[PDB]
Parts: structure tokens; C-alpha cells; sequence
């Protein structure tokens, strides 16, 4: 059935996906490559509230798009499923995190790529830890995060697993070599000195926005992609869309002027897709209460959907050209 | 005297560390979620009085001039300062891009707001002039956050007086030319900043400049003022053709040449509507985000005695983008200024 | 008197312009070069509702501007009149299109350039037909359109005159050679597989958004301007402002990330005006309901007015620059 490719004849899910339960067997069998996983978890957020509503609000925007992307000659129909939201208590983060852990492990047991939508930036700690444990100490993982904040607090308010500690915890992962870690977009003053000092002590080779502009952007991004994907067995890719200029991403926890514009992030996605694979896609810190006509949520959506599309294009998982309507 | 609490909160879980304000908070979350009683940048409060300023050794005074009733368009700018101050809680006073603690480098203080006399442009502007005068005379450079674009009239007068027999430059960055000789007979509305500056005895055409104009809310007389007085205008067209940097450095050279002081007024409508919807009269075909930050970096390399930022209206903005853009205009100006001073071996 | 050019000493119409009935003889005497015609018709639209209030909201924004454009030394006073709105009947599309058709024919007989503010994109089908019929089969028409969507549905939901069909209908017109047709902006996934197929089959050389970015925009736009204006006796220019980036025009029916910035369109406008004439100007799919600050409407207003000012400067219709307030 291919009517969905063409102009019409005449459960809120990611991309109008089928629900599959969060079971390794069900997911193995469902035929999709990606499993969307909502994580409306909020309690590592040190700044303004609202990211709890992001997984719902992200889902809605994705429903408006057709599944066929003419630019890549790819159809996304059935390439993803939605496993719903991870079930989590409030006012109990330890348990919350262990539930996120188990969820992500399950999806990776299935051989499907989890697409994780937060919620606050700290969910990536657990998610990344999942991937680490999932591939084992015999294998090498790589990590790339886009964002304006380094999130290299060794602790924050005496605590170890908050959003601004994300990257500090992630780079302690046994099988992630600091050489396979990339962080792109850091700028402005939500970046205290101890985050710089810890970055320097560990050899985190972050690509500040200023570095990026000086390099005409794409060349530096290319070198960072190379370090993350070269000689690694699995790659985690995360987004904080405050990497983007405020104008294109107002609706985020902590917006930041002077960042990437939409077409640049779209160039970047194609450059990532050339490497022909990702193990985990995350996005966090969308914040619909602060959005202007869904600008930010729609940007996030196009980014995640173009990446899926671009990967499929690089796989040669395209549509037969010689197919016409009714 | 110059004292503040790192991460604001006093009481049982007060922090005392002298550098705690440039590090991740230790005992609690500071102001990052809940504003509390935040001053600009968490700076000590200091009355706009020349003795107190001088006694604190303050080198930068933040002073809000919320007056928005000198305006031919529409009120709202009076709410700007409050959103600015709130947005600073979302930032540290440390800037890794320049490796500078803005707060301790400048001993910045928050001088509160200039009082207004509603319906009385003349008296409110005299208040502003008096208030700025106390900051200059206390030995400090000044950040003025508007408020209406009437703000450079009392601002440039304060700096002109203080400059004395010296010479003063005046740079005006804006979507609009703001050179009404008068507006319906009124000399001192928000669209006469540049002619009023030219009237000052020690501010001369050759040290004046405008940048950022485009589109059609510029009556011909505002253009004609620049033509007749031979004042360098760099349109938004020329900025885009030749490069922000090239144009910027050129006009900063022009307004600083053989001057003792510089007055730099920056209207937020110079910024593209996509980046700054919360505005008194917002316009497309303006500066992008990265460009705003670059122009502020450039202005900081050069230095000014008074920076004024105006016409920010948070009422017309659903998000934090306007207030945070305006924080960045200031913070990048100060960071760049500190970096430049440190390399020169100076303050 | 030129008192309106300068600072003051002390209905709802496009540009505060005089009203003139929708009448060929009145319009020929009135003195202006353009006639604004609102078309608050929504019933081709299958997407989100709102386009029917754009003519009012567009008129209102244009009130806030001065007539003088210092960049071109042009005054727009008296260059436009406002004919009001075409009288939309009650859920009767065929008769609605018949009325628009007649409205456009009327303005064209006057000599003046209709500015057609929609309303939905489908109104273009009949406006373009009107121009086609006006010039007749002995003449040659050109068509240029800016949009994120090709709108090349031979039929949609089993209908043939809906917004998504618009180009398909327009490219059937007998005196519009496909070589004199341009379409600029196509991106993302509101472009199903048949819109492409049909474009390939009819030889429509659409310039997708990313073709434009790869060519540096302006060189490819210039070639497409050339195809449309060179050799033709009349030119239709139409705008859907989802050609712009989302952040630049949120208030449109179908906003899309990865589009033009405002400065790129201001330069494209000047490139168009260098050809020194256009026969019809349309804009559709402004959707003010979902737009605080009226960002999209303000952008549209500046695009149209700058085009008017730029054409005048090309025509040498400038004001005497020696004039002074005093
Ligand atoms: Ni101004
Ligand atoms: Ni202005």
C-alpha cells in the first residue's frame, strides 16, 4: 500500500507511528528501525520549567508531515514506532532514572535505534550509560552532543546527576574515550569556569560556537564527526536545540542568541548521515511554554525527520522511482 | 561596601567563597530557577551617588532609565529593565569566551532605576541627566538600559557636560535615522537623538555616525540631516555588502578620532524582528543574532563611556529571547572590553 | 505638497491609499499604477484555517509605514489604490472563482497592476487564468512563484481546483510555455511523490530551496528571472511566504524551517524590479491567527512595498532630492 506517498484519494504517535510496547521481542519483530521513547522527566532541571510537555508537543508537530521526503527520495512510513512514555514516579529521581535505564536497554536489545525525547538534559546520562553497558567493555562507544552549555559541572548544588552535570558524568563512562567525544555550539555565559577547567583537565575538545564560525562551521564539524565515528562500534547523538539561534529555537529551557541557523543544522545532519549509522538519538530541553508558534518544536522535528531520511538515503533504502499514483 | 553574596541567598546555606559567583553553585541552585531578589548580574546595589560609587571603587554602573513617555510610537519599554535583570539570573558573571569575571573585573554595581515624572518628558529627562552625572562623577563608566529612545538626549548631555572642554563622539545604531529637527514642534522625543547630540557644544559632525537603517519609516528630513551635516551613515545594505566588521571598525575609528569620550546608543529595533519581536516598532532586514554579538564584541574592543540599549518591550515577546539577547549585548561588550584592557596592560 | 514626506509640523486601506471601485474606467482615471484587491477566500485550503483574515491584517500593517523610501528616494503616495474585497458567496467555490476571475479581468482592462491578497493559494489558479485570457493566445505569459510546496497535484482528495493543485492547473494554460515558468523554495515533506513525477513529466524546472543554497541563491534566481521575463509580454509574480524561514514568517498556513532570510528576499526583490515591470502580483497563505508581533505580515508588507519602490526607482520615478522640510 503506497497511497501515503501520493496526494490523498478522497493515539498521538511520533510521525503517526504504530504503537509497539517496550519489549525487545515485539520491537525485533515490528520491522521498524527507530523506536520513539517519551521521557517526560523534569527533576534534573535547574532552570525554568516546561520540558515535561515537550514529548507530547513534539509528537503533534510530527503528525502534520507526510512520510515521503522528495529531497532524499525516502519514505519514513513504518521506519519508526512509538513505545509511548517511560513510566516514572515523581519526587523519586533515583527510581525515575532506573526506569529510563531499563527502557533504553530494552530498545537496544531489539537492535532498534531509540529516539529519546525529554524532558531535561540529565536523561542523557542514563541513556548514555545504557548504551555503554549495552555494548560492553570489549567495545568502543562515541558521543556527540549539540548545545550552548558544556554541562561539565562535577557537581551542582552538592548533587551529581543534574542537567548541568550531564557531560561530566557521560565522560566518566568506562568505554568512551575522551577522543571519541564531541561537543559543538558552546557559547555565552551559562558556562561557569569549573566547566572549562574540568573540560581542560579531561581533554574535552569542545567546538565552541566561536570556533565554529572561525572555521566556516562545516570543516570543524567534519573533524568532530570523524573523531566520534572512527574506530567506534556505537555512537550516541544528542541535541539541545539551544545550540540553535534563539530566533529559530525560542521554545527551549535556556535559549541562546548567536547560534546555528536552521539551514546550517540541516547541512550538519547530512554530514552525520554520510557515516551510515547512529546507535541512539536524543533530544532534550524543548520547552513549549516559551515557544513562538511552535518554531522550536517544528525545527526539532524537521531535524530528526531529515536525519532519519538522510540515513535511509545513504543506505540506499530509497523508493523505486518508477512508481506512480492511482 | 562593595559586597554581594555569590548565588544570592543568605541565611543558613549562604556561600561565602570570594570566587563562588563564577563557579557552579555548591550549597543550592542560586537564582537559576527562581529569581528571588536579583540585581543586575547579582551585582551589589549602589545608590547613584558619586560618593558611594567612588567609595565602592565601581568602574561600571548599570542604570535603568525606564522612561517610555517621550515616545511618538507606543509605551512598553518601561517593562524592559525588569526582564533584563531577570534574564541575568540565567547566566554567570563569568564569560569563558573572553576568560573574564565581568563582576570582579569591573566592580559592577546596579544603580537601580531612574525615577520618572509621568506625563513630564522635560522633568524626567532632567532626572536622567542628574542620575547619569552622579555615575560619571563617581568615576564609573555607565550602561543605560531604556526605556524610550529619548534616552540619548539626557545621556549625551550628561556625558557632554562631564567631558568639559574635551570632545565627545556619538554613535547611533538603529533601524531608524532618528533625526527629526522636531516632531510636531517637540525637540526632545525619541526620534531626535542625533540632532540633539549635534547641538551639544563639544559633539561634532565628524565624530558622529549612524548604522543599521533600512526600509521606509524614515521621513526625508531625517535623511537630509545626515546629508547636509556630512555625517557618516552606514545602511543595513552596506553593512551586509561590505561586512559587519569592516563597517563597524571604520565608524568606531571615525567617532573615536581625537575624542575624549564616546556616547553609543543602540536601539534594539536595529536587530532583525526574527530575533527581537518584543520591540516598540520591530522591523525585518536587520542584524542576525551572531551579528549582534559580533557588533558588541567590536564595540568592546574600541570602548565607549556610555552604552545605552533601548526600546526593548518584553510584553510583545512570548519567550525569553528578547531579554537574553539584550543581556548578551551588554555581557559581550563588557567581556570584550575587559579582554582588550587586559592585553593593553590597563584597568 | 510634499508635507507627508517629512516630519509633521503641528478607511482600512492598503497603504492608507484612496479607495476606487472595482471598475475599469474609474481605475484608468484614478492616476495610480497598482490596484489592491483583497480576496478573503479560504475554501481551496486543506491545511490550517486563517488565510481569510489576512487581507484585513495585511492592510492594517501597511498603515504603519511612511510613503517615502530613502533607500530609493521614492515616494509611494498615489501609486496604489484599494478596490476593497471581492464579494465571496456562501460555500459555492465555482461561483466564487467566477467572481475573482471577473475581478481580475476588470483591473487588467484598466491598465493597472492588481495586487491580489489572499486567502488560499488556489485563488492563483483563476487570477493567472484571468491574465491568460486578458493577453490572449497571440501573446506569451510568464509565471514566477515562491513557496515551500510545489502544489502539483493533478487532483487532490478527488478535486482539481484546490490549493495543492494550483501549479498543475496554472501550467496547463495555453499561452504559458513551461520554459517561462519558475518555482522557488520547494523543501521538506509537504511535497508528495506525484508532485515531482508530474513536474518531471511536464518539464517544470523548479528551483528547490537547497538547489538555491548550493548555487549561492542569487545566480540561480537570476537565470529563473530571465526565463520568466525574457520573451514574454506579461508576467505573473506570486508569493507564499512559507518560502521564508519559520523564524522570519511564523504567520503562514504551512511554515517550514530551512527557508530564505529577509535580507535574501530584499535582494531578490531588487533583482525582479531590474526587469522594469510585472503584470500581476499575488500573495496567499498569510495566516495571522498564529502570529503575535505580526512578523509574517510585516515581512510580506515590506516585500511588496520594497518591490513597488524598487520598480519606481528603475523607472526613474524619484522625488527631487533637493527638497527640504523648510
Ligand atoms: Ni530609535
Ligand atoms: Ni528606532
Amino acid at each position: 500500500s503506497y497511497a501515503h506517498l501520493f496526494s490523498p484519494l478522497g493515539l498521538i504517535t511520533f510521525l503517526r507511528s504504530a504503537h509497539v510496547p517496550l519489549n525487545a521481542e515485539a520491537l525485533k519483530a515490528c520491522g521498524a528501525k527507530y523506536a520513539f521513547v517519551g521521557v517526560p522527566f523534569d527533576e534534573g532541571n535547574i532552570g525554568k520549567p516546561g520540558s515535561e510537555d515537550a514529548p507530547r508537543e513534539f509528537r503533534l508537530i510530527t503528525q502534520e508531515y507526510f512520510s515521503y521526503w522528495f529531497e532524499y527520495n525516502v519514505d519514513l512510513h513504518g521506519k519508526a514506532v512509538d513505545c509511548g512514555d517511560v513510566s516514572m514516579p515523581k519526587v523519586s529521581p533515583e527510581v525515575a532514572h532506573e526506569r529510563i535505564y531499563r527502557a533504553v536497554r530494552e530498545v537496544l536489545k531489539s537492535g532498534l535505534i531509540p529516539i529519546i525525547c525529554g524532558g531535561d538534559r540529565s536523561i542523557s546520562i542514563t541513556a548514555a550509560r545504557a548504551l555503554s553497558d549495552h555494548i560492553g567493555p570489549q567495545k568502543k562507544m562515541g558521543y556527540m552532543h549539540f548545545g550552548a552549555q558544556l554541562d561539565m559541572a562535577d557537581s551542582w548544588a552538592g548533587e551529581r546527576n543534574l542537567a548541568p552535570c550531564a557531560m561530566a558524568r557521560i565522560t566518566e563512562l568506562p568505554n568512551l574515550d575522551i577522543r571519541n567525544v564531541a561537543h559543538l555550539g558552546a557559547r555565552n555565559a551559562m558556562n561557569p569556569k569549573d566547566h572549562i577547567d574540568l573540560s581542560k583537565e579531561r581533554g574535552l575538545q569542545y567546538d565552541s560556537m566561536f570556533d565554529l564560525f572561525d572555521a566556516g562551521i562545516y570543516p570543524l564539524v567534519e573533524r568532530s564527526i570523524d573523531r566520534v565515528w572512527s574506530g567506534t562500534d556505537a555512537q550516541y547523538l544528542g541535541f539541545n536545540f539551544n545550540v540553535m539561534d534563539s530566533s529559530t529555537a525560542p521554545g527551549v529551557t535556556s535559549t541562546e542568541p548567536g547560534g546555528l541557523e536552521s539551514r546550517e543544522m540541516m547541512r550538519i545532519v547530512d554530514m552525520i548521515a554520510k557515516r551510515g549509522g547512529v546507535s541512539v538519538i536524543d533530544l532534550t530541553e524543548l520547552c513549549p511554554i516559551f515557544d513562538i508558534s511552535g518554531t522550536a518544536a517544528r525545527l526539532a522535528a524537521c531535524v530528526i525527520m531529515r536525519l532519519m531520511a538522510s540515513l535511509a538515503a545513504q543506505d540506499g533504502d530509497v523508493i523505486d522511482d518508477k512508481l506512480r499514483r492511482t | 561596601k562593595w559586597q554581594f553574596t555569590p548565588h544570592q541567598h543568605r541565611g543558613p546555606a549562604e556561600q561565602f567563597g570570594e570566587n563562588d559567583h563564577i563557579y557552579s553553585p555548591k550549597l543550592h541552585n542560586g537564582s537559576f530557577k527562581s529569581r528571588g531578589l536579583a540585581t543586575f548580574m547579582g551585582a551589589p546595589y549602589c545608590p547613584p551617588d558619586r560618593h558611594k560609587i567612588r567609595e565602592m571603587g565601581a568602574k561600571i554602573c548599570f542604570l535603568a532609565v525606564p522612561w517610555d513617555q517621550g515616545q511618538i510610537v507606543r509605551a512598553g519599554a518601561s517593562q524592559g529593565a525588569a526582564a533584563l535583570r531577570d534574564a541575568t539570573t540565567q547566566y554567570f558573571p563569568y564569560m569563558f569566551e573572553y576568560d573574564v569575571d565581568l563582576l570582579s573585573f569591573f566592580r559592577v554595581v546596579d544603580c537601580g532605576d531612574v525615577p520618572t515624572v509621568p506625563g513630564n518628558n522635560i522633568k524626567s529627562q532632567e532626572y536622567t541627566a542628574d542620575y547619569v552625572t552622579e555615575c560619571l562623577e563617581g568615576g564609573a563608566k555607565v550602561i543605560l538600559f531604556g526605556g524610550d529612545h529619548s534616552l540619548p538626549i539626557p545621556g549625551a548631555k550628561a556625558l557632554s557636560r562631564f567631558t568639559g572642554s574635551g570632545k565627545m563622539g556619538y554613535l547611533h545604531v538603529d533601524c531608524h535615522l532618528d533625526a527629526a529637527p522636531d516632531w510636531a514642534g517637540n525637540l526632545i522625543t525619541n526620534c531626535s537623538g542625533a540632532p540633539r547630540a549635534l547641538d551639544l557644544p563639544n559633539c561634532n559632525a565628524r565624530n558622529m555616525a549612524h548604522m543599521g537603517s533600512r526600509n521606509g519609516l524614515n521621513p526625508k528630513d531625517w535623511w537630509d540631516f545626515y546629508v547636509d551635516n556630512e555625517i557618516r551613515v552606514v545602511t543595513m545594505s552596506e553593512m551586509i555588502e561590505r561586512g559587519l566588521e569592516v563597517c563597524a571598525n571604520e565608524i568606531f575609528e571615525r567617532v573615536k578620532k581625537d575624542t575624549d569620550s564616546l556616547y553609543f546608543t543602540w536601539d534594539t529595533d536595529s536587530i532583525d524582528i526574527s530575533c527581537m519581536p518584543g520591540n516598540s516598532a520591530p522591523e525585518c532586514y536587520g542584524l542576525k543574532g551572531r551579528e549582534v554579538i559580533q557588533l558588541a564584541r567590536i564595540a568592546g574592543r574600541h570602548g565607549c563611556d556610555i552604552l545605552d540599549i533601548v526600546e526593548f518591550c518584553p510584553y510583545f515577546d512570548p519567550s525569553q529571547i528578547g531579554a537574553k539577547m539584550t543581556v548578551n549585548m551588554i555581557y559581550h561588550y563588557l567581556g570584550s572590553r575587559a579582554q582588550t584592557l587586559r592585553q593593553q596592560g590597563k584597568q
